[PDB]
């Protein structure tokens, strides 16, 4: 369907970490599973909760970053975009 | 000042 996408791999191992089921998706569920993995394995900053610090963390691998801030998206839109198959 | 608070601003 159109509004849905198809997390490749290693994402998806990170969604159903979160409490994802299934293989397609919406943006919006994408972007629910993937902060509240986030949040569950507190990745973020506990002073400045809009950076989040991967470093070791599967999420970095797919950012090929240590850490990146959420008031500057760019670089997790670009994961993203590498990885999510989409019509 | 929590992550969910710049989280969800992501999406509408
Ligand atoms: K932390």
């Amino acid at each position: 369907q159109i509004n849905q996408v198809r997390p490749k791999l290693p994402l998806l191992k990170i969604l159903h970490a979160a409490g994802a089921q299934g293989e397609m998706f919406t943006v919006k569920e994408v972007m629910h599973y993937l902060g509240q993995y986030i949040m569950v394995k507190q990745l973020y900053d506990q002073q400045e909760q809009h950076m989040v610090y991967c470093g070791g963390d599967l999420l970095g691998e797919l950012l090929g970053r240590q850490s990146f801030s959420v008031k500057d998206p760019s670089p997790l839109y670009d994961m993203l975009r590498k990885n999510l198959v989409t019509l | 000042l929590t992550f969910e608070h710049w989280w969800a601003q992501l999406t509408s």
